[PDB]
């Protein structure tokens, strides 16, 4: 079965630094871009950033980019996301996702269609 | 023949006197197909990483 664990997040006063763990199954790991898309408790999703098969991240969100810093575990099947200043607007549900589109999904890695 | 019957005078006849040997021109290799193809966009063609 499929059910992708992620954390990291708490009691966090705003200003300091984490690290949000997503562990994911079903596939290969370091064949699969998992990504992290943020929805907050009554706010509408919103994609955060990616790793892909060449661990090919892309960015971060609109106020956001530069504060995260985006790292994978590949054999342990993990994916690391620093947190930096979570405020209103930085913290959410920090769902990590992943695209159902294979190798060179085209030139861009498999990110789009990301329905589990 | 003068040097292989070791004599300045030869009479008529018929005398074996070395051997004939054709060479071989070139070299061929062969192999059935390669089926060990890599995915290099996942190893070296990859454009994000």
């Amino acid at each position: 079965q499929v059910q992708l664990l992620e954390s990291g997040g708490g009691l966090v006063q705003p200003g300091r630094s984490l690290r949000l763990s997503c562990a994911a199954s079903g596939f290969t790991f370091d064949d699969y871009a998992m990504h992290w898309v943020r929805q907050a408790p009554g706010k509408g999703l919103e994609w955060v950033s990616g790793v892909s098969w060449n661990s090919g991240t892309i960015g971060y969100a609109d106020s956001v980019k530069g504060r995260f810093t985006i790292s994978r575990d590949n054999a342990k099947n993990s994916l690391y996301l620093h947190m930096r200043s979570l405020r209103a607007e930085d913290t959410a549900l920090y769902y990590c996702a992943k695209a159902v589109e294979m190798v060179r999904g085209l030139g861009a890695d498999p990110e789009y269609g990301m329905d589990v | 023949t003068k040097c292989t019957l070791k004599s300045f005078t030869v009479e008529k006849g018929i005398y074996q006197t070395s051997n004939f040997r054709v060479q071989p021109t070139e070299s061929i290799v062969r192999f059935p197909n390669i089926t060990n193809l890599c995915p290099f966009g996942e190893v070296f063609n990859a454009t994000r990483f």
